[PDB]
RNA sequence: AAAACUUUCAGCAACGGAUCUCUUGGCUCUCGCAUCGAUGAAGAACGCAGCGAAAUGCGAUACGUAAUGUGAAUUG
RNA sequence: GCGAAACCACAGCCUGGGGAACGGGCCAGGC
RNA sequence: UUGAGAAGCUCAGACGAGUAGGCAGGCGUGGAGGUUUGUGACGAAGCCUUGGGCGUGAGCCUGGGUCGAACAGCCUCUAGUGCAGAUCUUGGUGGAAGUAGC
RNA sequence: UUUCAAUGGCCCGUCUUGAAACACGGACCAAGGAGUCUAGCAUCUAUGCGAGUGUUUGGGUGAUGAAAACCCAUCCGCGAAGUGGGAACGCCCUUGUGGCGUGCACCAUCAGAGCAUAGCUGUUGGGACCCGAAAGAUGGUGAACCAUCUAGUAGCUGGUUCCUGCCGAAGUUUCCGGAUAGCAGAAACUCAGAUCAGUUUUAUGAGUAUGUAAAAUGAGAGUU
RNA sequence: UUGACCUCAAAUCAGGUAGGACUACGCGCUGAACAAUAAGCGCAGGAAAAGAAAAUAACCAUGAUUCCCUCAGUAACGGUGAAGCGGGAAAAGCUCAAAUUUGAAAUCUGGCAACAUUUCUUUUGUUGUCCGAGUUGUAAUUUCAAGAAGCUGCUUUGAGUGUAGACGAUCGGUCUAAGUUCCUUGGAACAGGACGUCAGAGAGGGUGAGAACCCCGUCUUUGGUCGAUUGGAUAUGCCAUAUAAAGCGCUUUCGAAGAGUCGAGUUGUUUGCAGCUCUAAAUGGGUGGUCAUCUAAAGCUAAAUAUUGGCGAGAGACCGAUAGCGAACAAGUAGAGUGAUCGAAAGAUGAAAAGAACUUUGAAAAGAGAGUUAAAUAGUACGUGAAAUUGCUGAAAGGGAAGCAUUGGAAAUCAGUCUUACCUGGGUGAGAUCAGUAGUCUCUCGAGACUAUGCA
């Protein structure tokens, strides 16, 4: 149960906040779990996704697939993973969007900003 | 126009939060000032004793508190009320005297020039 | 529904949201430090005043009082002197201890004399002695400021110490 | 309540009587399809609904304070009858005793897993498991209105002084924790049904005599309150009817259902 | 009397948008707060978006510049 | 070729009698 | 003899039009508290049906088809709760009619 | 289910009218669509307490929603201000029969019952079941037009939504729009060893009938 | 004459300020109809207004204002309709005019020059000097509750500026528990079953179907942490124009109190108010019952109170697209009217556009072969797809109606069901609730659960 009068349990206001969120909020809304190896080595459970991240698809028809994240589609809350495509009528390959919570991060595109993020969120390297 | 009382429990909470707000500012002194004991002005009620507005000047003079000191230690002064009988005087003089017994007045720093 | 409120609904700009809703939390205590240290933040101000041994109201209370556990002639009013009151709590003793010690520190009420004040009173004494202050005030030549006997008496007293 | 101007925002007038149409006022002007459309009425589209709801309907209702104390006393009594607990939907079939009183060391539990261990030791977790399994999505428009889910009621834990018992029990689905000094009929007879499964601490059970008093001695915590008296001393009517005192003077009973 | 035509029933196809389900909307109540303008307001007009259906944003520094923060997007 | 609107309980042969109009429905006759 | 929902069971006789009006018990709808350790993607609700059943009736249960995410029985609470009419309101659609006509 | 045969079967609602005749409303279907909320009053029932009764103006309090629940200081409101018949009981004792006592409520003859809440019903106000009647006034825009007051005013018009069962009139005396009464129900009373009747008689009288009084027949009756 | 003072003007002179908008609440003025009514006009603020008695009362007296409850549907009036008391919320008091500073205009704005200070290079002051204002009166002092002046001896004192830390408020960062294991269904697992974990977190939302453990969050948090801006105190350094300024006490001395107002007559608006005529007093004047009470004709003032607007927030036994705001969407939009004004209809493909490539017919729109999808009975005329209505097909009926009811026939079409068990054997083996049996566990000897052995 929530006891703060500063947070709303209203489904109307929760749905409006999620679907009307700005880009700097959808960066956090699009978070993915880390693999057990990374999770117990970086001391971090989940991180927001990013391009060049290496992920494994965990749920859906494409379950078990792996690949880098070519681009994150924050408008529709979708990830676009390389070689995870669908053939069209004319044979052109249309990429398939995957929710960020349906993948797991097996390798992190480490940067100084993310390295600072790890030590910030109780992590280590 | 129809007045509705849906803010009745919200006024109760708001008034209590004001008492807590007031007490935070003035930490150890009472949230109310001491009121005198008077008798209501009718043949229906003159047997009852209730609280007045402030103490008369003749009640403060007997108790030993001046009318300028009185306001500073939480004793209201009523310049309008008077003591037409010795019972009203003694009932409220004792009330002031008891108040002074239970009162701690914290000392104040005083400006003190070098000479003169 | 208003055109002004509909305007910010149709905009892309965010609201000036201010998260200030905090009920059931009581005001934190400042002013006295002794009260602040011994003040708990969950109890009401009545419960805290009673616990610390103070009086929240010097009058009656206009309602019930909580019961948590079951309980187990003008001469003698004017010339009397009430013998203060004991301190029921260590907080009240702490408050009382501070008040007496601080008042003792700030007790130097007697004043010295300046260069003019000393020379003024000294000249008056050298002519009229130290006991006749009425004739001291009536001497216009030396008492230029026309101080009365009571002011000159207080000048001499401050010069003694 | 509805808006104080809904169904009357438009402007219309009665075109007249005898013009081969209903005499309801029709919106004036032109260019919009509102031309000729009726309003200011319950039947007409975008019209005033009959008797608009008002905010000054009586929302609250008074009860004499003595009736309320009677109901809470009668609801506490019902919680000491295992049959009434079972008939209200509680899985108390393995509870060691009713009333179920636990030690005062329960009042200072800090962790939920400490509370769950106690419920499993006194076999009171069968009721919590019932509440967890009963969680369904609410039917109707109630779930569009912040009433998303429904479930059963678990045990009611009654303490005397709080030392973590509330925080250690509040996250268990179904369990409600209350103080013995402010017992609530909404929690003692949920839905108006008697026989709530209540777990007491030793200190709460020892303070029940001061909260309610006796039928002859006044309650300590309620000024001038005495427990209600009963119209019958012994409520076993079978015991009175089939007693030696009464059956010795009754005339010989005729047969049961008689032959035709 | 069979056909046609008419009627009735049923099947399929149209027509229509009821019902059901929901819903970033409304309505109501409560709570906190006090902040327009000759230092040019509210409103109106005209312009700028590479294209944007409008709508929104902005003002010739035109869907903004500076600074700070997050740290890799934008997206039809 | 483009194309309405008023109107619309349902209907549609007479002859009589049917008391209240009864003929358009009812009753006995023709069609 | 088990036939004590004593609010049950049982025996007997008489009686049965009905406007205004009086009284009693029931059916159905939206939401609320409780309950069914309830139903549901192995198909909820809705709709369709010359499928079947129950009730004097309001109504209810069910098969088949369609469908795609919620929903119901019981006790109580509540109300914007039940339509054939109002030259009713909104929407859709007919005969007149391929007519009048242009 | 369709269809056939035999027999029967005037279009529904409204108003009118003994009745109909009527005149109205109805092209069809879907959805919406009309006794509601609230204040006061009175009856009745239930519930709590009872010479009392009513916590919620407010205060205290409530950590798990804290607008809930729980608690009550001072007021105040409303209340307080002998003889017969008879329910019920005991004792008999010819026992049933009756008698002897004790006699509630209430009626004839000369030892406070309230207060609060809930529901039902009736009633009076508010828009007041819904749709209905020219407006008028204020302020504007170019005699006219527009906005609001307005949900203005209705004795009148049309409409007013599920089922079953049980009771069931009157349609008019009389005074005079009425207060009565009558008709029809509800409750509390007392009675079947008591009374009653769109009854028939007997006989007294009075003038074939008449009223009165007292035999048959039927039904338990009288009330407030 | 010079020259002062009073005027009357001027300046694109310096520094300022007013207008308009909003108007839910607030305060004035004005005003009809069906009442301080709507409108109309004027003016504010975060509240406004009111407010420290020319007030009540008749008591053992009360004591500014405001709001709530009560008084009370009462008095009174002619259905309207208060107030005193009483109970609560909140409480805070004061400032002038009327006195000679007269042993000293002690007062103030501005210019200029320095020195500071900042929510701030934006702000706000200090010191010095000059000019002006001001004696037709600026300060100190006084406000009736008093007070002044003397006298007396007790108790008192900062409009200063830094440092440090603590305690508060506000703004912006940061810190945060646990399954995505196995089986089944499915396009998808968020479903079912199994085995687990976390829980001061089992709120809510998202994610390809009901997710405490996938994600954001939620709880901890009625806080830790990092900064920024601030408030009232504490401690302490320095400075302090005190030759000063106060309270109390005492009197062979004094004690000013608001006028075209009060009031009287009269005329209007709604007693109050307003006009008009007249016009005061000094223990006087006002209001009450000789007495009591108050002290007008000058001013300020937080809190409790109000709030359909503004900036946010949290909710609900509310409505669920003919509902709910007119407006869930291009909504005060399209559109209409010369104008004032008026003012709609309109939500839903799928998890994903994977939005139908390609071949073919056609002038084209489209069609047909295909193709995607779990589903095209989801193809943007897109969820479900009722009724009225229409087309085609099939069956049946049919002399100027249909038409429904009752009873059957015919045709079509359904429910609608079955023997399968009981009794009695015998044989064979089987095993426990059987043992001329041994143990364990949970309750309480013997009752259940098992284990080993025998199957007489």
């Amino acid at each position: 149960m929530k006891f703060s009068r500063d947070v709303t349990s209203s489904r109307r206001k929760q749905r409006k906040a999620h679907f009307g969120a700005p880009s700097s909020v959808r960066r956090v809304l699009m978070s993915a779990p880390l693999s057990k190896e990374l999770r117990e080595q970086y001391k971090i459970r989940s991180l927001p996704v990013r391009r060049d991240d290496q992920i494994t698809v965990i749920r859906g028809s494409n379950k078990g697939r792996e690949g880098k994240i070519t681009s994150v589609y924050r408008k529709k809350f979708l990830l676009l993973i390389e070689r995870v495509t669908r053939e069209k009528a004319n044979g052109a390959s249309a990429p398939v969007g995957i929710d960020a919570s349906k993948v797991v991060i097996t390798k992190l595109h480490l940067d100084k900003d993310r390295k600072d993020l790890i030590v910030r969120k109780g992590g280590k390297v | 126009y129809v007045k509705t009382w849906f803010n009745q429990p919200g006024r109760k909470l708001r008034r209590r939060q004001a008492r807590q707000t007031k007490a935070a500012k003035i930490a150890p002194r009472p949230v109310e000032a001491i009121r005198p004991a008077v008798k209501p002005p009718t043949i229906r009620y003159n047997m009852k004793v209730r609280a007045g507005r402030g103490f008369t000047l003749e009640e403060l003079k007997a108790a030993g508190v001046s009318r300028r000191v009185a306001s500073t230690i939480g004793i209201p002064v009523d310049h309008r009320r008077r003591n037409r009988s010795e019972e009203s005087l003694q009932r409220n003089v004792e009330r002031i005297k008891v108040y002074l017994a239970h009162l701690i007045v914290f000392p104040r720093k005083a400006g003190q020039p070098k000479k003169g | 529904a208003n055109p002004r409120q509909r305007n910010k609904q149709r905009s892309g700009k965010p609201r000036l949201t201010r998260r200030n809703a905090n009920k059931k939390a009581k005001a934190k205590i400042y002013g006295n430090f002794v009260i602040q240290q011994n003040w708990d933040k969950h109890a009401t101000l009545r419960q805290n005043y009673a616990r610390l041994g103070l009086l929240a109201t010097p009058n009656y209370v206009t309602g019930g009082v909580e019961k948590l556990y079951p309980d187990p002639t003008l001469d003698d009013v004017l010339d009397k002197e009430i013998s203060i009151a004991p301190a029921k709590t260590e907080v009240v003793r702490q408050l009382e201890e501070e008040a007496v010690k601080k008042a003792a520190r700030q007790s130097n009420k007697m004043l010295p004399l300046s260069a003019f004040e000393h020379a003024y009173i000294q000249r008056l004494i050298n002519k009229y002695g130290t006991e006749d202050f009425e004739s001291m005030a009536k001497d216009v030549k030396l008492n230029s400021k026309l101080f009365n006997g009571s002011k000159l008496k207080n000048l001499y007293i401050r010069m003694k110490a | 309540a509805v808006s104080e101007k809904a169904g009357h925002q438009t402007s219309a007038e009665s075109w007249g009587t005898g013009r081969a149409l209903a005499r309801i006022p029709r919106v004036g002007g032109g260019g919009t399809h509102r031309s000729g459309q009726a309003a200011f009425g319950n039947m007409c589209r975008s019209g005033r609904m009959f008797a608009p709801t008002k905010t000054w309907r009586k929302w609250h209702v008074k009860v004499n304070q003595n009736e309320k104390r009677y109901a809470i006393a009668s609801a506490v009594a019902a919680s000491g009858v295992p049959s009434l607990l079972l008939a209200r939907g509680h899985r108390i079939e393995e509870i060691p005793e009713v009333p179920l009183v636990v030690d005062d060391a329960v009042q200072s539990f800090q962790k939920t897993k400490e509370a769950v261990a106690l419920l499993k030791e006194i076999k009171a977790y069968r009721d919590v498991i019932k509440v967890a399994n009963s969680r369904k999505l609410r039917a109707g428009k109630g779930k569009l209105r912040n009433r998303r889910h429904v479930q059963r009621r678990g045990p009611l834990v009654v303490f005397n002084e709080d030392t973590g018992i509330v925080k250690a029990f509040r996250n268990i689905p179904g369990v409600e924790i209350v103080n013995v000094r402010r017992l609530n009929l909404l929690q003692l007879a949920p839905g108006g049904h008697l026989g709530r499964f209540v777990i007491w601490t030793k200190s709460a059970f020892g303070l029940l005599d001061s909260v309610f008093g006796s039928t002859t001695e006044v309650a300590q915590l309620k000024k001038n309150y005495f427990l209600p008296e009963n119209i019958i001393s012994n409520a076993d009517v079978t015991r009175l009817i089939n007693s030696d005192e009464i059956q010795s003077i009754v005339k010989a009973a005729g047969p049961s259902r008689v032959k035709r």
